[PDB]
């Protein structure tokens, strides 16, 4: 029974997706700069907030108050979900202040992580256009990212193997 | 006598050595070698 209205922020949120990824040096840079340049040039009309708990258990049709309270000792009440929930509103009354705000989140590597939620934010893709120069930018940085680069191109290729509408 | 044989006759080993390797370059070997030349330079410059 999926009504037809949603609520949804007024001011739509801008999230940076990881070429690869986040939490890595390649990735950091990538994202940084556009932080950087949103902040320089557009300053006095945009807030830049980060968020570093997870974002991707927004959820409106699972219960009508899962762990309301922190008193309860349910196995969801002392869980990592009210704090994300939580963040959910808050991004709605900096949208309300009709000021464009980023979201910084550390978690969402793929569009599909967060498009089913209320939150229908802006998505930007920055990616390399081939995997063989992603992969000696990667060996730019040092001996420190040889060991996760094995599982760094795959958050690469799952990706950009995503269609792009 | 210096006209037609050093003059015409470079003339003619020029042409013929041109013609050659017009015709050794569009080999496949050749081809191949410089399609990954030219890969080669394009990650380059992304990478730069």
């Amino acid at each position: 029974h999926v009504p037809p209205y949603d609520v949804v922020p007024s001011m739509r949120p801008v999230v940076l997706v990881g070429p690869s990824l986040k939490g890595y040096e390649v990735t950091d840079m990538m994202q940084k700069a556009l932080f950087d340049f949103l902040k320089h040039r557009f300053d006095g009309r945009i807030s830049i907030t980060r968020v570093t708990a997870d974002l991707s258990l927004a959820k409106r049709s699972v219960l009508n108050n899962p762990g309301k309270r922190t008193i309860i000792e349910r196995s969801s009440a002392r869980s990592s979900i009210a704090e994300v929930q939580s963040e959910i509103e808050r991004i709605f009354e900096l949208a309300k202040s009709l000021q464009l705000v980023v979201l910084d989140a550390d978690t969402i590597n793929h569009p599909a992580q967060l498009a089913k939620t209320s939150l229908a934010p802006i998505i930007v893709f920055v990616k390399v256009s081939s995997p063989k120069v992603l992969q000696r930018l990667i060996r730019s940085r040092g001996k420190s990212q040889m060991k996760h680069l094995t599982v760094q191109m795959m958050a690469y290729d799952k990706l950009v193997q995503c269609p792009p509408e | 006598l210096i006209i037609i044989g050093s003059f015409f006759m470079l003339n003619l080993v020029l042409g013929v050595l041109s013609g050659e390797f017009a015709k050794e370059r569009e080999r496949v070997e050749n081809r191949r070698a410089f399609l990954k030349l030219r890969r080669q330079q394009q990650i380059e410059r992304e990478l730069n």
